[PDB]
């Protein structure tokens, strides 16, 4: 956004600066360079602008867009989940051969070097602590999912 | 008989068919090395059973198409109902 | 016919704009207006509208009036700037559902032939979504007249845009509970799902108030579902449905066991990687 | 008329119910799954059958007091769960 | 270092458990299998 | 030599034959990642434990 | 491992330490017949010419690992004796030689086991092993060792088996490393961080 | 606020110990406790850090080796925690009220607090007290059931002291009755010397449910007139008592055939689909999400 408006080139070969500041309120904003190299500021100027939200539109454009129904009380795919549950458990055995690994090369070149020299290939540590929170919520939630069903229906 | 059927004995099927309980266990030997008919016989107390398998898995997951249906279902009558009252007590 | 219908957030701002614009006359007027879009795919799209100027007596409340040449010229303004943008059906501001929206509909079909209409929400409260569509379906049928027609909510939901997200997510500043991890499910859908159920539960328990005092017409086609939900009301706990719960139990927290063993001593190497430039710094600096 | 816990009836009852013979009440359920109007299974060995499905009937305003009660106590029971879960998840969300 | 202020005072685990057995019960079982062929 | 399998009875000679793919993946698999583990926790001495 | 570090057995050449290549294939098989099962003994060592003709030159070994093959129960604790008798006087399986022979006598013990399931054991005498009561007592410290499925009744004189899935043996080994693993981390953490 | 309490706290608890041992060898001990007793009244209403830790050990010295009140009082000791006692008096107090829950049959609650004071001990090796909790921490293991390897960091100062002790667990492992005797007329007086033999003499109850699960595991359909030979009870007429009590406790679960005399049992199989596993579970993942 930044709306702009024209000022006079007349006041320009006079060499009067416009707009008589006499608020604090305008040099708030800093003008990018590529609008500098343009026509700002030696033909038009910018004016701060705010934005007009009320309670009227506000709470009925939050509790309406991202609305989950019923997804959360089902089962995702009860013979694919624990399957699913080994997919990840495989790889992360070997990803942890690296973290058999990387730890076992360290009192070493100064770590910092630790961190140029690793731009080439995958690393455990970061990787490894990756799956450890896929392999938990993805659990936690279809493990109490299935215990509030028991419950509710019968 | 595979379709409708969860346990039947030999003698009731060999009936059925109007011919010998050995041709009867000829019949069904052919078909199931096709695999076309899935069935597990017996020869002690004739007691043979259609489309049984362990299922290991299969109840919590059948159970868990039968909440989905039902869950469908609430969600059927629900927003049929308030349209109901809007064609008796409207102005 | 009609899979789901989907309504982005200018049409639901661009509806209360124009309730409040009308909202001096403070005695009584219902919001009615044109519902412009597409519906490609089988999936009714909602995209742009415009209100129609509109009035209503108490008395004899059968007569309506729709200003034709302002849904003419407007429309061919809005064929002109947008050739992709085209009617969809019409929309009404939807309180309690007014008696003029079973003509409203058969005035204007002439125009699209699946002339949706949709009831919003003026006063947003709920723990829903207050956005309702119905559609037309007529019948010569079982009881009631021999012209009968009675309208047919199908799905609603209010659908997105990579150009709108933009603004949508602009507009708000207020609170958005995003970090999607193990505690967004717990209240998108097990605080708030639970509650779900709540209104739908509570919801038969309104039809439920003609036992022998409500209205006068009784079931005939409505006792078929319900006789069917307390059949196929799910199954008790006595067979190996005991058994193949332990069963999963015994094998889905094995998977938590192994993860959260690994937790430990990543972070017993990160209190490592803060010993080497605690006691290797004390000496060197100061 | 059964409930919904077992609804098992057994091949003697039927032959009790509707004075048929044994040889013939295995000819009448296959018609009856065939038609569509029930949907179970057939035991042979044990003599029983695990009706599953029926169809649906109507009802005067009797049985909606059995349905009206048996719904109502299942109101609270939705109320009685997620008690645990906004007293016990309140901290995990505001 | 190493304190504690007083006021009082593989190749051998897997063996261990077999010592646990064997303890007592045929240690040299050898020459028992010459006298049992007769006996039954 | 496991190429097939059930069992053998001797009174009579009954062949009770069964089977099912039991389960292989999700425990072994996992399984040795803890012994993968124990070896970290052992390079753990070649930072830490002759370090500090 | 040792039998799988030991697999090869072709390009291992007549070296120093085993002088004679002969003693290097008794070591070989020594480790064979507990590493694998049969499917297995079934094809490498029973079909390789590299494996049979230098125990063709031993009658004591080859007579030792076919008893096992060729069902010979009886006269598999025959020559049993004589090798463990063998381990003992040898140097570097000392060490073992007791965790040997109760691991060769319960892998003899099951795969005669696992084919039945209504054995007597009253026809374990004459046929595998004379001593009744010597069956008796041998089998009750494995069952009550946890390993070996079966079960044993006493006064009708039968021994029954069961079958187990592998699931309650295969989650027992694990809460074993899970506790031992546990151990290790929880008193490193107190070790270091004072 | 000039630490005269707290630097001379330790002042006090190091002298106590050198006013101990020569009042442990020519002197009484009593009415010094009640001159601790006003030591510790003056304690935690002026100072409130490591006054309230030394006092109570040195208090606890001889009130367990004397039958005096004592350990009922330090339950409604208020002063259970001084959070926080410089890691080596912290690590032995848990120890000398380890043996207060055990030498008043509270068990299973002692074996946690004697495996926390073995793992908060610091890096010396003439140890001789160190010696001893590795000693009684497995005393009450055996009272349990579990056991470890116990010389799995065998020394060349532990293993003299392990080899009495040693053999003793080795009859426990095994059903044998009268083993336990032949260990305690061998090694009945060295237990003596460490004061631990009145917790020896109860093993024999442990000893016989050791058994009893051994042979119904075993054995399915036995006679109970086998059983008693096998445990050397010299009776089958209490042979049907202990297992009386191994049902009462719930050792094995199936039946007596009283008239004829053989005890079946049933074949038990499939715990695998039973809630015991998470158990196994939920005490440690919530443990190692502490961690």
């Amino acid at each position: 956004i930044d709306a702009f408006r024209l000022i006079n080139a007349n006041m320009m070969v006079l060499g009067h600066e416009p707009r008589q500041t006499t608020s604090n309120l305008g040099h708030l904003n800093k003008p990018s360079i590529q609008a500098l190299i343009h026509g700002l500021n030696r033909h038009y100027y910018s004016i701060t602008i705010n934005y007009r939200k009320n309670e009227l539109e506000q709470k009925m454009l939050l509790n309406l867009h991202k609305k989950s129904w019923m997804e959360g009380l089902t089962l995702q795919d009860y013979s694919e989940h624990c399957k699913h549950n080994e997919s990840v458990v495989k790889e992360m055995l070997e990803l942890a051969k690296n973290y058999n690994k990387a730890v076992e090369e360290e009192d070493k070149m100064t770590p910092e070097q630790l961190a140029i020299k690793n731009v080439g290939k995958q690393d455990p540590k970061r990787h490894l602590e990756e799956h450890v929170d896929v392999l938990m919520t993805s659990n936690i939630v279809q493990c109490l999912a299935a215990m509030l069903d028991t419950v509710v229906f019968k | 008989m595979a379709k409708y059927y969860t346990r039947i004995t030999m003698k009731r099927m060999a009936q059925l068919l109007d011919l010998s309980v050995d041709e009867s266990e000829a019949f069904l030997s052919n078909l199931v090395v096709n695999k076309t008919i899935f069935a597990k016989v017996d020869r002690l107390a004739g007691i043979i059973n259609f489309q049984r398998p362990k299922d290991p898995n299969n109840l919590l997951n059948d159970w868990s198409q039968k909440l989905n249906s039902l869950m469908s279902l609430v969600n059927k009558t629900t927003h049929l109902i308030a349209k109901e009252e809007m064609i008796h007590n409207l102005q | 016919a009609v899979q789901k219908v989907v309504v982005h957030p200018l049409v639901l701002l661009s509806v209360v704009d124009h309730f409040n614009r009308i909202g001096k006359v403070g005695n009584q007027k219902r919001v009615v207006g044109v519902l412009l879009g597409s519906w490609q795919k089988k999936v009714l799209d909602v995209s742009n509208s415009f209100a129609v100027p509109f009035d209503e007596d108490d008395k004899d409340d059968s007569v309506w009036f729709l200003d034709h040449d302002y849904l003419e010229n407007m429309y061919g303004m809005f064929k002109k700037v947008n050739a992709r943008e085209r009617i969809v059906g019409w929309y009404h501001t939807g309180p309690k559902l007014h008696k003029n929206d079973i003509a409203i509909n058969e005035l204007m079909k002439r125009y699209c032939p699946n002339s949706v209409l949709v009831i919003i929400d003026v006063k947003p409260k709920d723990l829903g979504l207050p956005t309702e569509a119905y559609i037309s379906v007529e019948e010569v049928h079982d009881d009631g007249t021999p012209t009968s027609k009675t309208f047919e909510h199908v799905t609603s939901e209010i659908g997105a845009e990579e150009a709108e997200e933009v603004g949508v997510e602009h507009l708000l500043r207020d609170i958005k509970d995003t970090t999607v991890g193990t505690l967004s499910q717990r209240i998108t859908n097990q605080v708030h799902g639970l509650k779900g159920l709540n209104s739908k539960l509570l919801d038969i328990r309104s039809y439920l108030e003609k036992v022998a005092t409500g209205k006068l017409p009784i079931n005939h086609q409505i006792i078929y579902q319900l006789q069917d939900v307390f059949n196929l009301l799910p199954d008790v706990s006595l067979q190996e449905f005991v058994k193949a719960f332990y069963l999963k139990t015994n094998d889905q927290m094995v998977v938590v066991y192994l993860a959260s063993l690994i937790r430990s001593v990543v972070a017993l190497h990160n209190l490592i990687n803060n010993k080497i430039a605690n006691r290797d710094a004390e000496k060197k600096e100061g | 008329t059964r409930p919904a816990n077992h609804r098992q009836l057994t091949f003697e009852e039927i032959a009790k119910s509707a004075k048929i013979t044994v040889n013939e009440v295995e000819l009448l359920v296959m018609k009856a799954l065939s038609v569509g109007l029930v949907k179970g299974s057939i035991d042979e060995v044990d003599k029983r059958v695990h009706m599953t499905w029926v169809q649906p009937r109507v009802l005067d305003l009797q049985q909606i007091k059995g349905m009206k009660d048996r719904l109502e106590f299942w109101c609270t029971d939705v109320k009685s769960m997620e008690m645990l879960v906004e007293h016990q998840a309140h901290d995990i969300l505001t | 270092m190493s304190e504690k202020k007083q006021p009082v005072d593989e190749d051998n685990w897997d063996d261990d458990n077999v010592e646990d057995d064997f303890s007592n019960q045929l240690r040299a079982e050898l020459e028992k299998h010459g006298y049992k062929m007769e006996t039954s | 030599d496991k190429k097939f399998h059930g069992i053998l009875d001797q009174g009579e000679g009954v062949l009770i034959i069964f089977d099912e793919p039991p389960v292989d993946k999700t425990y072994e698999a996992a399984l040795e990642t803890i012994q993968n583990m124990s070896k970290v926790v052992d390079s753990l001495y070649n930072k830490a434990k002759k370090l500090t | 491992q040792a039998a799988e570090l030991f697999l090869d057995t072709v390009s291992t050449f007549t070296s120093y330490e085993l002088m004679d290549y002969k003693t290097f294939v008794t070591y070989t098989v020594y480790v064979s017949m507990i590493a694998l099962e049969r499917p297995d003994l079934r094809e490498k060592v029973i079909k390789g010419a590299e494996i049979l003709e230098v125990l063709h030159s031993l009658p004591a070994v080859r007579q030792y690992l076919f008893s096992l093959y060729e069902c010979r129960y009886s006269v598999f604790f025959q020559s049993l004796a004589v090798v463990e008798q063998e381990m003992k006087k040898d140097w570097l399986f000392a060490p073992h030689y007791r965790y040997y022979v109760r691991e060769m006598r319960i892998h003899a013990y099951s795969q005669l086991l696992e084919s039945y399931r209504s054995l007597t054991l009253g026809y374990m005498a004459e046929a595998f092993g004379v001593g009744v009561e010597f069956i008796d007592q041998e089998l009750s410290r494995f069952i009550a060792a946890g390993r070996l499925h079966c079960k044993i009744d006493k006064v009708n004189e039968i021994v029954e088996t069961n079958r187990p899935d592998s699931k309650n043996w295969q989650y027992q080994e694990t809460i074993k490393k899970g506790d031992l693993l546990l151990n290790r981390v929880q008193k490193l953490s107190r070790v270091i961080n004072m | 606020s000039t630490q005269n309490r707290r630097a001379l706290d330790l002042v006090a608890a190091k002298c106590y110990y050198y006013h101990a041992r020569v009042y442990e060898f020519l002197d009484k001990l009593d009415v010094v406790r009640s001159f601790l007793h006003a030591r510790l009244r003056t304690a935690t209403l002026r100072h409130d850090a490591d006054g309230q830790a030394t006092l109570l050990n040195l208090l606890l010295r001889n009130y367990l080796h004397y039958s005096l009140y004592d350990q009922a009082e330090k339950l409604v000791s208020k002063s259970v925690f001084p959070e926080q006692a410089n890691n080596n008096e912290w690590a032995r107090y848990l120890y000398y009220t380890g043996r207060i829950k055990a030498i008043q049959l509270e068990y299973s609650e002692a074996r946690r607090t004697m495996t926390n004071a073995l793992r908060k001990a610091p890096q010396h090796t003439a140890v001789g007290f160190k010696q001893t909790v590795h000693k009684l921490l497995i005393v009450v293991e055996l009272l349990l059931g579990e056991i470890p390897d116990r010389l799995q960091f065998r020394q060349p100062s532990l293993k003299r002291s392990l080899m009495p002790y040693f053999l003793l667990t080795q009859a426990v492992r095994t059903g044998n009755l009268a083993k336990f005797n032949q260990v305690l007329d061998q090694f009945g007086e060295k237990f003596q010397a460490d004061g631990t033999y009145t917790l020896i003499i109860r093993l024999r109850h442990n000893v016989i449910k050791t058994g009893v699960r051994m042979i119904s595991l075993s054995y399915s359909r036995i006679s109970l007139a086998d059983i008693a030979q096998k445990l050397q009870l010299d009776s089958p007429e209490d042979a049907e008592f202990i297992v009386a009590k191994a049902i009462r406790d719930g050792v094995i679960e199936a039946s007596i055939n009283h008239e004829k005399g053989y005890v079946q049992s049933k074949e038990m199989i499939d715990i695998y689909s039973t809630r015991e596993p998470q158990l196994a579970f939920h005490q440690r993942i919530s443990f190692c999400l502490d961690i």
